[PDB]
């Protein structure tokens, strides 16, 4: 019982490392996130460079 | 209008509606047409077979 | 569930005069407690 | 022999019905391929497995159990799990259109069409068995596709089969928690259809699930995986009997004969007493009178009904592991002593004691604690009727400004059916009073 | 990389077919019963209690091994996310440098 | 169609596990006298002087209960609510189902 | 007893050691495919200049 | 298996599918060319559910795109996924509409609805069983308005055993730009109250302000407001598409939705907003979102429902959740206001889990709601129409159509009888 | 000694008996060339061939039917196939004007001048036979050169020899689908003409041929290989008890006796019950309980017909393959006491079974599955009469308005022979009713 509960308080650890790295990854797409970027490099869905997207 | 009250008669005199006699064959087997199937139907019911 | 109409009779007034004091929605439940 | 089929309506039974499966091929040792090892236990299909798999001559453990569902969504991802290739491709009925909450829907629309089907898997199951002693049938009141499938089976399944048992299992509806407001519509449909019909109808509610789970196991994050653990094991409890002998064996037959009082209601409640966490369970000790107290404790139940407020009528104890008669018998002696306990004065006893050697198991990557002596607790009171009371109230606003009838009334159906009912469970209230009047 | 996949997986592999040998033989073996055949005198032996090794430590090896094949795959999927974001970056700039 | 002799626990529903009565049998022939006469010409075509079952077969509510104790009102309809369906009181496998109880006081 | 309890211990480690080759085979196919994919890119790479 | 076929309406929602397609497909991984990118396993199987097969592992969309001016087509076609629409879908006029719905409803729908019929039909037969079918367009546009009462029309005898589902934008209560668009809505609504079963109500006010609540990013453009309606779409049809305890019919949502017949119009509700420093900001657990859930902020269709009350409430949660939070967060709003709900319903919450996060986010969430707020919507356009019908301004043009005054008396009379619908119910 | 002669006459009965004949070599390991590997079995030609081929001291098995064909196209195009050399050249009778669809033209334009040259082949065939029990007749009902030109065939071989068998194989008009719209006026025009004549005619049809090959087969998109590679394992079967013995051995006379009750009605309904896909027979099993039911399973037959719409008057089953006689005849035992299996009183005994030891070989390239437990059902029952009360009710309307008569007429026919046929069909209903009436 013991060893099946140390070793149950370990997943509960791994599972907190693991849900820690889920958020800064989570962190880092908002971050790189177009929509909240606003590049304005994206703009020119167009063929010729004298005429935009309007 | 008391609305309300006409949804109460709306389905009080509601009557019902009919299903339709349709089977299905296999796992994903479609609704395959029961009603003439030509294979289970009341075929032999009509006043020109054998006379 | 009863065998006798008399019993029966007899039942439903001793619940009857018991009503409010039991417990449960239809006062059949107990009142118990200290 | 002995031995029985499961059934799984509603696509939520169908989850359910996975991990209980999941959970037995585990004490038999079966590898997800579909074999033992080199070792011998094959052959026509008669081992531990005869009862519950058919692994004749292919070598191949097919479980006794039909999975039906009418969405083609949660019935494929199971088609291809990890144990995809025990289960029969053709077992595992699915559909391609829903029954949209609607009993009837499923009942009437699609009912008709794919009963026949699942007629031939059970008749081809029916062949095969031998004893086949009555059939598992897992559902829900508020089957999105169990409410009206199940009924329209259990009606054809009863009318061709009627000598045998049928053991039913659904999800009872949450007092205070409600996912539809139609659902009392077909859940009342479903009890007044299934009373004249229904052999053993056995409730649970997941509520009390989880309030169990973070009082004791201390998991104030369950999953659906640990509310089927649980479930699971209850199943595997009652069906240890056919698994393992003991001092005495009892049956579903007995079941039946010895629980339900009289007709009409046959909605005994089951409850399973040592539920603690493994740490819990690592540092103190277990013994008979603990968990008699604890069996018989308020709020061990799944299903909110205060005992008090009602009485009982019967109540049956299955002791899977290492027991003795001596503590079990003096213990239950101090159980009939007790003033709080309230049997009917109609019943001198209502205990049926099971006894089981096997201690049972704690499932890998599993959250249950180590078990050396269980009991499983199904058991009849008077106090049930107040959920149906719950019930009423709630429908008798509702048909008055009769709701979403205009779907049910738009696909073919009248008000009569609806009135029925009413008076069927008026009926059921006002018995449940008279038998609980001694 | 490829390279580094490949060792370790030959490694785990003859270890695994070791294991299965053995397994065979002890079922086979365990089917024995007194009355039957394959029944014999012997001298006995030293080799008999011959001593090499241990439950434990045989154990530790094989976590071990487990936990080397583990990082290695960690590492390659890894890489091969950065293969793929260094590409993309790659394409945009010759695209706009075009333009 | 009959039943057989002395050897009767070799042919059951004990195998067949058959849930509905397969078909009522006996061992009793009273004895026939007759030339067993030919009353056909080629067809199983019945001379119409010899008669035939005539055109009688050409090709739920109802479950096994006891009345029991269930006040008598509710009790009567059920009776009916078994009965007045010969679509399920015929033929066809035999639809027929079994019934019992006791009155009341 | 004592042998039957030998052999299913060693059957343990049996199956998840073929389940861990069998990943690890896996993940090496996907190397290969991704391997390939630079090649491809790296051909089309030349003519603009 | 059951499937759904797009309709494409309105030169609003001529940019509407664009992105609303455009967002499934990097969703779902296909680049623009139309060559899938084997990725996930799930989207794989369950993307027939919205696209066919085609040769070179391409997923045509089934959808069809109808309009009248060919410029517009010409952009989106030009557009970074206009490769994946096919040239047989583009099925058009060679007219300008005026923007007259007369002109989109009687006279340039003739010699179109013929042809338009076919395309569907054709993809009718492509597919085999449809739950039904879904409509991008608005009910303050001209030349949608006028096409699509045309088209629900005609495919409800066609399939009366079908989804109608229906997508427009209400135009803005403060200014309508279109002066006639109050005439053009009200004809549209008349039939369509009569014919569809599910609608969806938008306006770009409360989408302004969301820019400035959230998005706090100053100018914006309208494809990034198109992008959160095209988001909030996809995260309803994400239930059909994706695996989890929750089950995904719109019918069964329907039936779980409707109290009584009339009952067409619902309003939506969101997952995460989040600002600049909120992303580094925020503790992602469901209670907060639950709190954010039900925001007054966070509604975006028409208007706060705090000023009247709630019929009908449905939030569906894709991510990493479990039926616990959502209970007791079901719980805990049920105590936090168990008086602002009608007694007419109690418990009239409906949950669904979706178990499969979005590409961008792990745990999100939906909202429908059905409340009686939408009052304050058609009362606004009850007297614009009143207003203008006092002195019929604007009215030869629909006489030399060939309209008349009293196709408009039962339209509002059918508008008035809904609107003492609603609150006799409630109030 | 025991041997027949088989006849293929239709363009559609080209393919088939080539795949039959196909199949028949693989058997006996027959290589295409036309003899044996160094192993020794040619002689005077006597063997397991003596019956089906002629491998006289030439060494070349000779295969002992005759192709008859009204086009060159498919009959040359096997005369270049891989056993061409096998075959014998005018054996192939060819044709260069075709029936044109029309009975009578096949039966009167061409068919005079050609049938001397086949009973050339029939006497010079004859005189080198021995036993000669009887003839493997393949044809079809809508035979665009199969109608008119088997019939008269028949009628002359009829007439020249009547004390011998004559066994008929055709594929039953589908009852749904219709390549084609005189199909139906020679269709009745063969039947009045054989009714009188021959000895056992049974059909088939290819809808539900299909049916069962995306059902258990799980094939989609298989081709006439396929489908002749069923029937080719069918009559193969049927020749079984001729090619090998078993428990006992049955032969074509037998079942002639047993199976038309009464005369003219010789058209009995054939079902073979182990047809499943390789995979779902390698983690499966077989025995006898289950194929029983299966082969008696109402969608199992090749026929669409309803078995509860009828009743049972013959029934036979031959089981090749590893059988004991313990189950197979508690199995029958079970079917009847079944309730759903209805006999006519008529018959108390209505089964003939057929024992044979030899498993059921694969071919190579081929898509059954692996059978050593195998049973063709052979039964005659009352729900057949619908296929013809089918035809009538489409014939009379056609006819009322004498619809393509012009050309029947306009090449020498006359509306008396379609007079004839209706009454005999009239005649062959109301004495399918007065057999189904007690
Ligand atoms: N026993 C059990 N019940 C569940 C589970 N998940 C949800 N439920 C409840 O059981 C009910 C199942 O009924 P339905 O929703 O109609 O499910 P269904 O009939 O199989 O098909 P759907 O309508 O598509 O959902 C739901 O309303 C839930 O409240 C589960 O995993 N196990
Ligand atoms: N495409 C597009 N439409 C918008 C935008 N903002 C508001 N809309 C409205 O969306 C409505 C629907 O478009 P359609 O139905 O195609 O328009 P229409 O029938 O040609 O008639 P109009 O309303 O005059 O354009 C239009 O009436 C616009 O008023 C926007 O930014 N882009
Ligand atoms: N048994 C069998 N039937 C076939 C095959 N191919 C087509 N059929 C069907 O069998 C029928 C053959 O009858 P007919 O068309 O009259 O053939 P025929 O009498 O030999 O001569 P034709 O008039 O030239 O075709 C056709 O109508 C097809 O529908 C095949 O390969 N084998």
């Amino acid at each position: 019982n013991k060893n099946q509960v140390v070793e149950l308080t370990e997943r509960k650890r791994q599972e907190k490392q693991q849900e820690q790295e889920d958020n800064m990854t989570e962190i880092t797409n908002l971050l790189h996130g177009d929509l909240l970027s606003e590049n304005p490099r994206p703009v020119a869905s167009s063929f010729g460079s004298h005429r935009v997207v309007l | 209008k008391n609305f309300i009250n006409t949804n109460a008669a709306d389905v009080i005199m509601g009557v019902a509606k009919k299903p339709k006699p349709i089977y299905v064959d296999k796992r994903t087997g479609d609704k395959h047409d029961l009603e003439t199937s030509g294979l289970f139907p009341k075929y032999i019911n009509k006043k020109d077979y054998g006379i | 569930t009863f065998p006798t109409e008399a019993d029966r009779q007899r039942a439903l007034k001793a619940h009857k005069e018991e009503y409010a004091v039991r417990q449960g929605t239809l006062r059949m439940g107990n009142y118990t407690h200290p | 022999m002995r031995e029985c089929i499961s059934i799984h309506v509603g696509q939520a039974g169908v989850q359910i019905g996975n991990a209980c499966w999941e959970l037995y091929c585990l004490e038999h040792g079966i590898q997800p391929d579909g074999q033992m090892p080199s070792d011998k236990t094959i052959g026509g299909g008669d081992d531990s497995f005869n009862t519950f798999f058919s692994e004749t001559g292919a070598g191949k453990h097919v479980p006794r159990a039909v999975f039906v569902d009418l969405e083609p969504t949660v019935v494929d991802e199971v088609r291809t799990g990890t144990y995809r290739q025990l289960f029969h491709p053709e077992q595992l009925i699915t559909g391609k259109e829903d029954a949209a909450n609607n009993y009837a829907r499923g009942h009437y629309t699609i009912g008709k069409e794919i009963v026949d089907l699942v007629l031939d898997r059970i008749r081809k199951l029916a062949d095969l068995c031998t004893g086949l002693q009555g059939f598992l049938i897992f559902h829900s009141f508020g089957g999105g596709t169990g409410s009206g499938f199940a009924s329209l089976l259990m009606e054809r399944l009863s009318v061709d089969y009627g000598k045998k048992s049928k053991l039913e299992f659904a999800i009872y509806p949450a007092p205070q928690v409600s996912t539809a407001v139609v659902e009392p519509y077909n859940s009342i449909l479903t009890t007044h259809t299934t009373l004249e019909h229904s052999d053993c109808a056995f409730m649970v509610d997941n509520e009390a699930i989880y309030d169990i789970c973070r009082r004791n196991l201390d998991i104030e994050r369950p999953t659906y995986t640990n509310l089927n653990r649980l479930i699971g094991q209850i199943v595997s409890s009652i069906t240890a009997s056919l698994r393992f002998d003991g001092a005495l064996n009892v049956d579903l037959t007995e079941f039946q004969t010895n629980l339900v009082p009289y007709p009409r209601i046959h909605f005994p409640l089951a409850t399973y007493a040592p539920v603690i966490s493994a740490e819990k369970a690592y540092h103190e000790q277990l013994s008979v009178a603990e968990i008699t107290n604890a069996c018989f404790e308020p709020a061990n139940q799944m299903v909110k009904c205060d005992p008090r407020h009602g009485k009982y009528m019967a109540c049956c104890m299955l002791y899977r592991g290492d027991v003795v008669p001596k503590d079990v018998n003096a213990a239950i002696a101090t159980i009939k002593t007790k003033r709080t306990i309230q049997f009917v004065d109609w019943c001198p006893t209502g205990f049926k004691v099971g006894i089981n050697y096997q201690p049972p198991t704690v499932v890998p990557g599993g959250d249950l604690a180590k078990v050396q002596r269980a009991v499983c607790m199904l058991s009849n009171t008077t106090a049930i009727a107040e959920a149906w009371a719950r019930l009423d109230h709630k429908f008798d606003l509702m048909y008055a400004k009769r709701a979403f009838v205009h779907w049910y009334v738009g696909e073919g159906m009248e008000e009569g059916e609806f009135s029925e009912a009413r008076e069927d469970l008026a009926a059921l209230e006002k018995d449940y009073e008279e038998v609980g009047v001694d | 990389q490829i390279r580094l996949n490949r060792e370790h997986k030959e490694s785990c592999e003859m270890n695994w077919s070791d294991k299965v040998e053995v397994y065979n033989i002890d079922d086979t073996c365990s089917r024995y019963t007194n009355e039957s055949t394959q029944v014999q005198f012997y001298p006995h032996s030293s080799k008999f209690e011959e001593s090499a090794s241990t439950p434990e430590t045989w154990a530790k090896f094989n976590h071990d091994n487990l936990l080397r094949a583990e990082r290695e795959r960690l590492a390659s999927v890894n890489l091969r996310k950065l293969i793929d974001c260094i590409l993309r970056d790659t394409a945009e700039d010759l695209r706009l440098q075009c333009d | 169609n009959y039943s057989a002799n002395q050897y009767e626990k070799a042919y059951l529903p004990t195998y067949l596990q058959n849930w509905s009565p397969a078909r009522p049998t006996k061992e009793k022939i009273a004895a026939h006298e007759g030339y067993t006469q030919i009353i056909a010409n080629d067809r199983g075509h019945l001379l119409p002087s010899v008669p035939r079952s005539k055109a009688s077969p050409w090709g739920i509510p109802p479950a096994k209960v006891t009345l029991t104790a269930r006040t008598t009102t509710a009790a009567d309809n059920l009776t009916k609510w078994i009965h007045k369906n010969p679509d399920l009181l015929n033929a066809c496998n035999g639809l027929r189902p079994e019934i019992s109880g006791k009155p009341f006081d | 007893r004592k042998v039957g309890e030998r052999l299913e211990d060693m059957h343990c480690w049996k199956s998840e050691l073929q389940r861990e080759i069998d990943e690890l085979s896996s993940e090496t196919d996907l190397m290969m495919a991704q391997k390939l994919r630079l090649q491809r890119a790296l051909d089309a790479t030349s003519v603009p200049y | 298996m059951r499937e759904i076929v797009h309709l494409q309406a309105g030169q609003c929602g001529n940019q509407i599918g664009a992105k609303f397609w455009e967002v499934i497909s990097d969703e779902h991984g296909i680049d623009p060319t139309g060559t899938y990118h084997g990725d996930s396993d799930l989207q794989l199987e369950r993307i027939n559910v919205y696209y066919n097969e085609a040769t070179g592992g391409k997923y045509v969309p089934r959808a069809v795109l109808v309009d009248l001016e060919p410029g517009t087509m010409d952009s989106v076609r030009s557009g970074p996924f206009g490769q994946i629409f096919r040239p047989d879908n583009f099925v058009f006029g060679q007219s300008g509409a005026g923007n007259n719905w007369a002109k989109g409803h009687y006279t340039e729908g003739a010699e179109l609805v013929d042809s338009v019929l076919d395309v569907v039909r054709k993809e009718a037969e492509s597919c085999d069983c449809l739950q039904g079918f879904q409509l991008t367009h608005s009910l303050g546009g001209g030349t949608g308005s006028g096409m699509g009462t045309l088209l629900i029309s005609k495919i409800r005898e066609e399939y009366p055993d079908r989804i109608m589902n229906t997508f427009s934008v209400v135009p803005s209560p403060k200014v309508s730009d279109t002066v006639v668009e109050p005439y053009n809505a009200t004809l549209s609504v008349h039939q369509l109250v009569e014919n569809t079963d599910e609608t969806y109500c938008i306006d770009n006010e409360a989408l302004y302000d969301i820019c400035f609540r959230t998005l706090k990013l100053t100018t914006p453009t309208y494809g990034d407001l198109n992008h959160l309606v095209s988001a909030t779409m996809s995260g309803v049809t994400t239930c059909l598409r994706f695996p989890g305890q929750l089950n995904a019919d719109l019918r069964k949502l329907a039936v779980n939705m409707v109290p009584f017949p009339r009952l067409h119009f619902f309003m939506p509700g969101f997952a995460p907003l989040t600002s600049r420093g909120s992303q580094q900001y925020r503790a992602l657990t469901v209670p907060e979102l639950t709190q954010q859930m039900f925001d007054a902020k966070n509604m975006m269709a028409a208007c706060d429902p705090r000023h009247g009350r709630y019929l009908t409430v449905a939030a569906v949660f894709r991510g990493r959740m479990s039926m616990k939070e959502v209970d007791e967060q079901m719980l805990n709003v049920q105590n936090k206001n168990s008086s602002y709900f009608v007694e007419w319903i109690p418990n009239n919450v409906k949950t669904a889990v979706c178990d499969i996060p979005p590409r961008g986010l792990k745990m999100s969430a939906t909202f429908i709601g059905n409340s009686t707020a939408i009052q304050e919507l058609f009362k606004r356009i009850s007297e614009q129409f009143t207003a203008m019908f006092r002195r019929k301004a604007f009215l030869h043009w629909y006489t030399g159509e060939g309209m008349d005054e009293m196709e408009f008396t039962e339209a509002e009379s059918n508008m008035n009888d809904l609107v003492s619908e609603y609150q006799q119910y409630q109030d």
